[PDB]
């Protein structure tokens, strides 16, 4: 039995290696057993699927929905024939070209959002140092947030400045780090950053980021507790785990001087201290769910965002002060929209309960108690297959349907011949069950077929 | 690129836009939503704000802009007067509206013209010479000119209600493309009587009661005491703007329980 | 009448002023109309749509269906309300991501096709 | 009255009024209330109280799904049941919650509710 087809014939390979040299020498060398290991999880690692997308597989091999791998660009594809699916991580075959394409357009999005009533943070674009001081009194004073118009990673941006240095040295650092000289100043909205996921028009789940943090109510101060939490076993790294252990870095150092504190002072009465202010899981932040304290009405405005926008699945940044309350009260905005998501923070919130995401996800995809199955016939036997599978073909065409059958004289879908050849074996069965046309499928199987590669 | 298709230059041209219109829109249908128009100079708001209460008995999502702000639904989604035509396209161009309700006041008319081309229903209340010499309007005759934009475009299968009792207003009935709609306080109108017997659809207070005329049949609505907005009947100003807001939805063929639930139950 | 806004308004902004110029003087330098046309083929040029959406327009109006230019990637709105749809050039608002990604990779869509 | 019901609810099985007929005992009356349990169809719900050892004890001799309610959150039937399986509803921290297996769906606070 094996996992992994290419993992499975390794080790079967060298099985039979190890009981050769034990039985010529008396032992195996201990370094070849750690050469095997690596080599084996090296296999292991190299054909595995993404986090999201095996948690759908999951779920749609528990409601006994059939699914194949596509050799294409990583695509897996659910059902069979004309009720077939498609998706690649997040994104499903029924996922506009146009709303991704706005949704990474931040400047176009702002404008659109903006057109339909949704609240946006007031803002200005910049080219020129003369401009500058121009839009600070057109944002509205002080504080204010200078970024790039395109940048990833976060380059060149600040979060808060108050005065005017700060404000001309960002401006400069934008302009060096944007690949178009020009930068955007937005005012600054204070609040705690909200992570909203949509799925097909219907808000799944709230999640709030709360940044790296510290408490020392235990009597203890920085200089342990950033050791305690990285030992954490919820704590890794990579695309899997919300939690990363807390990077100790150059511009974390900073940040924490510029908290006002010590890494040997103790914390007050035992009160959140802060390492970074980004509030993003990479840096090592939580998420805490916020799924049952939200507003109706914010429900309903995220709703329409979603769908103006024009995305089945997408996750939108909000920014307010409390989720409980509408965003008109509060002086609540909507930062941006991501077109593939990665629901990973919701289904291990850690301080809350995990969300379903998986089964909204097929449930967008197989809306009813439905899956993707068509009508399959499969004729064995040892004299009559060819003529008892046409016979059946002919039978079936004569409903409405378009049929594809796969016999040894070839695999026809319909009225035209598809493939010529044998095609009796499992490797001429994924054509038909593939073809988006398909409604009957017809198969002859063959005793060799399942003696080479099974069913 | 199909414009290579379009000119061959040897052979013949193929209508790729005609198959591209005829797969986003298949049938012989268009994009068109219910749009209801209401212009006059006195009661605009409440006759806008009970059409969108009506309407909303039916399980449809109705967004409406009036003087007070601009709705979707039950939620408000702009504030401010909105009552222009760039408030208009806020309510067209969500994906989740199947009715339009617009209160279409006329400074936006005179400043930048109608929000869009055709409308299922216009509903004129009145014309009233009471604010004059604004822009180039310095005349009770220029004034009905300029409200009758609304009632003039109106598509031909649509419907135009009109307040039999004004001069200026009913002689609007010209010009028009599309049924005529009379509502009237006196029900011995004498234009309206003669209006109904051939043909009909008009809408009467004949004896303390909401009563619509489909030609030689009465079909009452309510008693006109148990509708909260008139104050047991003793607002007359009230049971004008309830005519027409009734009259205008009974055309676009809502039953006529919907229509007494949803007056009966309407606060202002 | 326009055709072009901002051109419109450019002509009716300079219309008073050849006017003037002219009774002023008597006549208008010839430089100055042909700087005047040019920087209305200008206007033309600049607020003009692609050779394929535009002859979807045609059609579009044709059928009498309404249609409104967004403001975000010069897309188009056909219809109102829940009965809308959106085109860009030729791309619709049903067109797949995947499908996209797919054609424009042509190493993969090969084996796809095999 | 029937032959067989989509949904079987069971409250609870209490011996107050006994006497009345051929019924002189608790286990007479949980026999009794056991019809509407077992004649459930095979693809019904049977509803029943995980308290009550009697109401619990009809889980057998029964055709189709069994759904466990308690007040108590840390039921230890309840527990194992939803573990492999599910469909359940407890009261856990002033919340009316469904239990679907591994998953909590969280009703109403149970204060709101008149
Ligand atoms: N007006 C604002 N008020 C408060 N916080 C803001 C504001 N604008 C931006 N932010 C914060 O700054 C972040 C900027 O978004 P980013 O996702 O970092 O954009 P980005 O430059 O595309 O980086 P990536 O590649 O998307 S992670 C937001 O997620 C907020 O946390
Ligand atoms: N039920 C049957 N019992 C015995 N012989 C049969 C039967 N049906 C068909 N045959 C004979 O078997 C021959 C070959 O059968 P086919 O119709 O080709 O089915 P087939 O098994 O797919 O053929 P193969 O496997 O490629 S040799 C026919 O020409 C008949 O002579
Ligand atoms: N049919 C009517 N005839 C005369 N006066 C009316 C009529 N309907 C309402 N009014 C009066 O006009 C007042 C204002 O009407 P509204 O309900 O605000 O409609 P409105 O025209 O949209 O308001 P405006 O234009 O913003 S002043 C009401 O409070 C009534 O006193
Ligand atoms: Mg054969
Ligand atoms: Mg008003």
């Amino acid at each position: 039995e094996y996992e992994n087809e290419q993992a499975g014939r390794y080790a079967a390979r060298a099985a039979v290696r190890l009981c050769q040299s034990i039985v010529d020498t008396g032992t195996y060398p201990a370094t070849e057993l750690q050469q095997d290991l690596e080599d084996l999880k090296e296999l292991k690692n190299q054909a595995s699927l993404g986090p999201s997308t095996e948690a759908i597989v999951k779920e749609a091999e528990a409601r006994g929905i059939p699914w194949t791998q596509l050799g294409a660009r990583f695509m897996i594809q659910f059902g069979y024939g004309v009720n077939q699916k498609k998706i690649q991580a997040t994104l499903s075959n029924q996922t506009g070209i146009l709303g991704v394409e706005l949704a990474c357009d931040k400047e176009g999005t702002k404008r659109i959002l903006k057109d339909a009533g949704v609240p946006v943070p007031r803002g200005t674009v910049a080219r020129y140092f003369d401009e500058l001081q121009d839009a600070i009194e057109y944002v509205g004073g002080y504080p204010i947030v200078i970024k790039p118009l395109d940048g990833n990673h976060g380059r060149g941006i600040t979060i808060d400045v108050k005065n005017w240095q700060e404000a001309e040295e960002a401006y400069d650092l934008a302009r060096k780090a944007s690949k178009t000289k020009t930068v955007i100043v937005e005012r600054y909205y204070t609040g705690k950053d909200h992570r909203v996921l949509v799925v097909n028009g219907k808000v799944v789940a709230v999640a709030e980021r709360v940044p790296a943090h510290v408490v020392g109510n235990g009597k203890s101060t920085i200089a342990e507790l950033i050791e305690e939490t990285n030992r954490d076993p919820q704590r890794g790294d990579g695309h899997d785990n919300i939690l990363t252990r807390i990077t100790v870095d150059k511009s974390a150092l900073d940040i924490l001087g510029k908290q006002g504190y010590s890494i040997d002072s103790i914390p007050l009465k035992g009160k959140k201290c802060f390492l970074r202010a980004t509030a993003n899981l990479s840096t090592g932040g939580i998420a805490v769910d916020r799924t049952d304290e939200i507003h109706p009405e914010n429900v309903w405005l995220l709703s329409r965002v979603a769908k103006i926008i024009g995305l089945d699945i997408a996750g939108i940044d909000v920014v307010t002060e409390d989720i409980s309350q509408p965003l008109r009260e509060v002086e609540g905005v909507i930062v941006e929209v991501n077109a593939a998501p990665g629901f990973r923070m919701h289904v291990a919130p850690s301080r809350g309960l995990a969300r379903n995401v998986a089964g909204a996800v097929m449930d967008m995809l197989f809306p009813g108690s439905k899956n993707g199955r068509i009508p399959i016939l499969s004729v064995t036997g040892t004299n009559g297959k060819t003529t008892t599978t046409r016979l059946l073909a002919h039978i079936i065409k004569q409903t409405g349907k378009v049929v594809g059958y796969t016999t040894t004289d070839g695999t026809y879908i319909g009225e035209y011949l598809a493939e010529t050849g044998d095609n009796t074996g499992p490797q001429s069965a994924h054509l038909i069950l593939s073809d988006p046309t398909v409604e009957v499928a017809v198969l002859e199987t063959a005793r060799g077929g399942i003696l080479r590669s099974g069913l | 690129g199909f414009r290579m298709h379009v000119a061959p230059s040897r052979g013949l041209a193929r209508n790729v836009a005609g198959a591209v219109m005829d797969m986003l829109f298949p049938g012989s249908k268009n994009g068109r939503i219910p749009i209801l128009s209401v212009t006059g100079t006195n009661g605009k708001t409440t006759t806008t704000r009970l059409l969108a209460h009506i309407i909303k008995q039916t399980g449809k999502v109705v967004g409406y802009t009036t003087t007070d702000g601009t709705y979707i639904g039950e939620y408000l989604a702009e504030t401010g007067d909105n009552t222009g035509p760039q408030s208009a396209h806020l309510i067209l161009s969500d994906p989740t509206v199947e009715v339009a309700v617009l209160e279409t006041a006329r400074g936006g008319i005179l400043r930048s013209g109608l929000g869009f081309s055709s409308c299922e229903v216009g509903i004129v209340l009145n014309v009233t010479a009471d604010h004059l010499g604004i822009g180039d309007i310095d005349t009770i005759e220029q004034l009905a000119k300029l409200k009758s934009v609304v009632a003039e475009s109106v598509m031909p299968k649509g419907y135009a209600v009109l307040n039999a009792e004004d001069p200026l207003v009913a002689a609007m009935a010209d010009r028009v493309k599309g049924q005529v709609a009379y509502f009237s306080m006196d029900p011995n109108n004498e234009l309206l009587l003669r209006h109904t017997e051939a043909g009909g659809l008009a809408a009467i207070y004949e004896n303390g009661y909401i009563s619509i005329l489909k030609g030689d049949w009465t079909l009452r609505i309510e008693k006109a005491v148990n509708v909260p907005i008139t104050m047991a009947g003793k607002a007359p100003f009230m049971i004008a703007n309830a005519l027409a807001a009734c009259l205008a939805v009974f055309t676009q063929g809502v039953k006529i329980e919907h229509i007494r639930k949803g007056l009966s139950t309407f606060v202002a």
